[PDB]
């Protein structure tokens, strides 16, 4: 019961972290858990109607957080909704040039880092490197 | 069933001086490169 | 870093399309307008009231000194000096503080004839220092230039360390683009005109 | 480091304090050094600004006390160990807090001496 | 026979066609649309980089454009722009804190960046006036190179903003940022220091509010339109279009922008 | 007040002794070396700790461009195993000690203790104090 | 450290187990100072082996010098946080 | 020569001081 009143208050700004550092998306996965998104909405559903539109609008806006400033203005200049598609366009267009300037064997082991430093799944990881290599040719 | 944690208590990320090889060109940009790592761990604590 | 990023990082080369003639040149200018803004404006012109070279005047100064050389007797530095000691320390330090402004950094006989104080000592060690210092940095930077080496100076970092050493990604994920970016430019500068 | 250094400091004065003490009280004030009589007059200073009022006993006392904070006490006896209050009289120390008391309180002093002059000038 | 003038400033030239095929396409030919670099009316700039001859760089949330996610929200964030000289010059916020390091005289750049920021200030002020907001936020990165530059913009805009009566609250770059991003409705009015890293929040900003166009007020007395995505320079025509007397088409315009944002030439 | 040669070199050796931290035994060893030969002499008792400071962790031989010596240089830490194998007083080694600690001794007397002999101000005298105390609780 | 570890051995060899160190046992320092680089050390152990055995490898000394010289092209022929310039009240004491 | 040529809660004391001693100036005066 705490956890979820205490992440209420944090994702509503009434509660601060202790040294008042910046409430983003990562910062939630450090203390309250890979699963705060769940555990929230299922929590918010035990509360009146405006306090659960409240925490879907923060949830949303927290995932949103989870990009860094400068891909939000150079991405999300055409709204939020399609910010997510234009990042990856974005981000398979740098692999392609990566590939083309590279090889490929150098590009896979990048890859390979570059999921290993960007906690990527297995398979995420296989399915961005088969997508960039498909768009090669 | 005593206190769990404080879940509004984040471990401050640890900054860390970036070194820089010595050689003579480190020697020539002594002092720009210690500037750039002043401004590197002052980005560090503040964040951004 | 506490999170699976919302995207992955690639090398910043996007804006590839940057001149070594273009690099150089921009630096260049930045450096002529501070060296402007700082020494000043160019002093009022002074006419020559006498016409010779320095190397004129220099072999002048031998030849007036060589006729003495019989006479010239040496002696203990902390006796009296003669009329040619202090002749030729007077004409040999005015003619190797002209020849240190100008840029004949022969630091043998500078030492010699225009040492006087520990001031002039401390002040050719910062001078001898910054020459011989800047003539090893060409050759670094020059052979750099014959395997391709990048540029641009490089620290020792191990991101994959950092990454995993921070919290959140924003901050070490906008130092790899500084360092980067810094890496992928040439801090030179046409020194023809700074000279000029 | 800076508050050992002070308190290290103010030590060593008031042991060399204690020395002359000795030699004043042998062969006289006025054979002290110049030195010497500068680390006297500082140490009296000294001596009289380590006493301080305390809150518990203005009923009795009647005058108000002082709560010092650290840093200002630092402060307070690190500029004294310099010479920078070389020029406040002794009694300003005296049963006062903090370093903006002795400034106060030597307004009080300067300005009710003031009217003391045209007292005596007068009259 | 009008003109509106096309900046570009680290535009794609996608976006820049894009633009210049929604204006043909919407006014008809009446008005031409002539490309330039500099401009004081009339004018509007595509790409992050900041034009020449703009002093104030303010941005709002349009009512219409609020995005689904952002719907309520009232905060106004105004950006101090100092004046820009050529590319390869100094500018004038690298020049005030580098100089004084150096020991070169800086009077001359000092007086330019305190007239740059009292106009800044004044139009920040006038803003919170209209909005009735009593406290404004100052955001100055708090990065130990911006020393001086920062310095000398709370110097300014507290005095000016406490001459005119409201409040003024200090504050850096991530903690704004986060804030702005997360929880705006605590925000009335921000105003951001000159800096490359405030610029992106500016722009940050913008685009997840929705895609907006943000206005910049320059140095000749006057208001430009400013975009960088194909919503976002949409929007920037259509007011630009508003301004020239253009209802309708204005309309059409932000209508087909809304539904969709990526092909407003074609969906109009 | 008679000092004559034993009377100084203890005096030195004492405030030698003054230790927070344990010293690398290299360290320790050149340090105790160059006190007992007498190139301490000149040295004030106060300023010993600045000058062992200078020996150890700054060269003042390489700062001032005045380097003569090839191996034997107090940064190669790897010589400890050096002077544990052929004593200080070896053929060896005993050559390049004597001419660094030469270096090093009149480049201090003619830059440092001047300096600090010719400080009247009420700051520099603080300035010099605290330097002095950070010196003491550092070799 | 390769070096340290090997002349802490021949230290128990010879001042406690009293056994003189052959010439062998200084050309494998001889040869680790050359492949580590450490070539100030490479001069010290140069004058001990002609000093002790029957003079020095030459290929070995040649070796030394090579690194001796690339240093000095380089500017590493000392560490750098030495050369800067510091006077009494510049000190950080650290 | 060219030394010549080229040229707040601390400054409450400092106004202090120096305030407090400009009265033990004055009274000295008359």
């Amino acid at each position: 019961s705490t956890k979820m009143q205490t992440l209420h208050k944090l994702l509503t700004g009434e509660v601060s972290f202790k040294n008042k550092a910046p409430v983003k998306d990562c910062n939630i996965v450090h203390q309250f858990g890979e699963n705060w998104a769940t555990e929230l909405s299922a929590y918010a559903k035990t509360l009146p109607a405006e306090q659960q539109k409240i925490i879907v609008r923060q949830i949303a806006r927290v995932k949103l957080t989870r990009y860094t400033v400068a891909e939000l203005a150079a991405y999300c200049g055409d709204g939020p909704a399609l910010l997510d598609e234009t990042a990856r366009a974005a981000n398979i267009e740098q692999g392609v040039a990566f590939v083309k300037a590279k090889g490929v064997e150098a590009f896979e082991k990048y890859v390979a880092e570059e999921s290993t430093n960007a906690n990527w799944k297995p398979e995420e990881a296989k399915k961005f490197i088969e997508d960039v290599k498909a768009k090669a040719k | 069933r005593a206190d769990e944690v404080d879940y509004t208590n984040l471990p401050a990320p640890k900054p860390q001086k970036t070194v820089w090889d010595d050689n003579i060109e480190t020697e020539v940009l002594r002092k720009y490169l210690d500037g750039l790592s002043q401004y590197d761990m002052e980005e560090a604590k503040y964040g951004v | 870093i506490s999170g699976v990023s919302p995207l992955l990082y690639f090398p910043p080369t996007t804006t590839s399309t940057t001149n070594r003639e273009d690099q150089i040149n921009k630096n260049t200018n930045i450096a002529i307008q501070m060296i402007k803004r700082y020494k000043g404006e160019v002093p009022p012109h002074y006419t020559r009231k006498s016409s010779a070279t320095i190397e004129q005047v220099e072999k002048e100064i031998d030849a007036l000194l060589g006729g003495a050389e019989k006479l010239r007797k040496t002696s203990t530095d902390d006796q009296p000096m003669d009329k040619l000691t202090l002749m030729e320390r007077c004409l040999r330090h005015a003619l190797w503080s002209y020849h240190k402004e100008e840029g004949r950094y022969d630091f043998d006989q500078i030492g010699r004839w225009v040492v006087y104080t520990p001031e002039d000592e401390v002040k050719l060690a910062q001078l001898k220092r910054e020459v011989e210092a800047k003539e090893k940095l060409a050759a670094l930077r020059k052979r750099r230039e014959e395997e391709g080496l990048p540029g641009g100076p490089v620290p020792r970092i191990n991101w994959p360390q950092e990454y995993s050493s921070f919290i959140d990604r924003e901050p070490v994920v906008a130092k790899r683009i500084r360092y980067d970016t810094l890496a992928s430019t040439t801090l030179e500068r046409d020194e023809k005109q700074i000279e000029s | 480091v800076d508050h050992y250094n002070v308190a290290q400091d103010v030590v060593q004065m008031l042991t060399k304090y204690r020395e002359l003490q000795d030699i004043i009280a042998v062969l006289g004030i006025d054979e002290l050094s110049e030195e010497d009589k500068l680390i006297v007059d500082r140490a009296r200073k000294l001596v009289k600004f380590l006493s301080q009022p305390f809150q518990v006993a203005e009923v009795f006392t009647g005058m108000t006390g002082h709560y010092v904070q650290l840093d200002d006490t630092i402060d307070s006896f690190s500029g004294l160990l310099m010479g920078t209050y070389d020029q406040v009289p002794e009694m300003a120390f005296y049963m006062v807090g903090g370093i903006n008391s002795v400034l106060e309180k030597a307004k009080k002093m300067a300005e009710e001496a003031a009217e003391l002059e045209k007292m005596r000038r007068a009259r | 026979s009008k003109q509106l003038t096309f900046i570009s400033a680290g535009a794609t030239a996608a976006v820049l066609q894009s633009a210049s095929a929604i204006v043909s396409k919407v006014a008809g030919g009446r008005v031409q649309t002539k490309t330039a670099k500099e401009a004081g009316r009339h004018a509007v700039v595509v790409g992050p980089e900041t034009p020449i001859g703009v002093h104030t760089a303010v941005t709002e949330v349009p009512k219409s454009a609020q995005d689904p996610l952002f719907s309520g929200v009232s905060t106004v964030v105004v950006r101090a722009v100092l004046p820009r000289a050529a590319p390869d010059s100094v500018q004038l916020r690298d020049a005030l804190d580098v100089y004084a390091s150096a020991g070169i005289d800086t009077k001359e750049e000092v007086r330019s960046a305190t007239e740059a920021f009292k106009k800044s200030a004044e139009v920040a002020v006038g803003k919170a006036k209209a909005k009735g907001v009593k406290r404004i936020v100052l955001v100055v990165k708090q990065a130990s190179k911006h020393n001086c530059i920062n310095e000398l913009f709370k110097k300014i805009s507290t005095e000016t903003i406490e001459s005119a009566g409201l409040t003024t609250e200090v504050v850096g770059t991530a903690a704004v940022a986060n804030q702005l991003i997360v929880n705006p409705e605590s925000l009335g009015v921000v105003l951001l220091n000159d800096v490359a890293a405030t610029e992106q929040i500016e722009l940050a900003f913008a685009g997840v509010v929705g895609g907006v166009s943000r206005v910049y007020h320059t140095v000749e007395g006057g208001k430009i339109s400013a975009g960088h995505s194909f919503k976002s320079v949409a929007l920037a025509v259509a007011q630009e279009l508003r301004e020239l007397g253009l209802s309708s088409e204005a309309d059409k315009v932000e209508a087909a922008a809304s539904k969709n944002p990526r092909a407003v030439v074609s969906a109009l | 007040q008679v000092q004559t040669i034993p009377m100084i070199r203890g005096a030195r050796f004492v405030a030698l002794f003054n230790q927070k931290q344990p010293s690398y035994f290299m360290n320790a060893i050149v340090s105790l070396y160059a006190c007992l030969n007498g190139y301490l002499d000149d040295v004030k008792v106060q300023y010993v700790k600045f000058y062992e400071y200078l020996l150890v962790h700054r060269d003042l031989g390489i700062m001032y461009g005045t380097a003569k010596n090839k191996f034997f240089y107090m940064y190669v830490q790897e010589l400890n195993y050096l002077i544990r194998f052929f004593t200080l007083n070896s053929p060896i080694l005993h050559g390049e000690l004597e001419e660094m600690l030469k270096q090093h001794t009149h480049l201090f007397l003619q830059h440092y203790q001047s300096k600090m002999n010719a400080i009247k101000s009420e700051k520099d005298v603080k300035a010099l104090k605290n330097l002095l105390y950070s010196c003491k609780r550092a070799v | 450290s390769k070096f340290c570890a090997m002349m802490d051995l021949l230290e128990e060899m010879q001042h406690r187990n009293r056994l003189k160190p052959n010439e062998e046992s200084w050309t494998w320092v001889m040869k680790e100072c050359v492949k580590s680089g450490q070539f100030r050390l490479g001069y010290c152990i140069q004058q001990v082996m002609e000093t002790e055995c029957k003079g020095c490898p030459a290929d070995l000394v040649k070796a030394n010098e090579a690194n001796a010289q690339k240093a000095k092209t380089e500017g590493k022929e000392h560490p750098g946080h030495l050369s800067q310039q510091a006077g009494l009240f510049d000190v950080k004491v650290e | 020569e060219a030394a010549e040529r080229n040229p707040t809660g601390d400054n409450a004391r400092d106004r202090l001081l120096k305030e407090v001693l400009a009265l033990q100036a004055r009274i000295n005066q008359r």
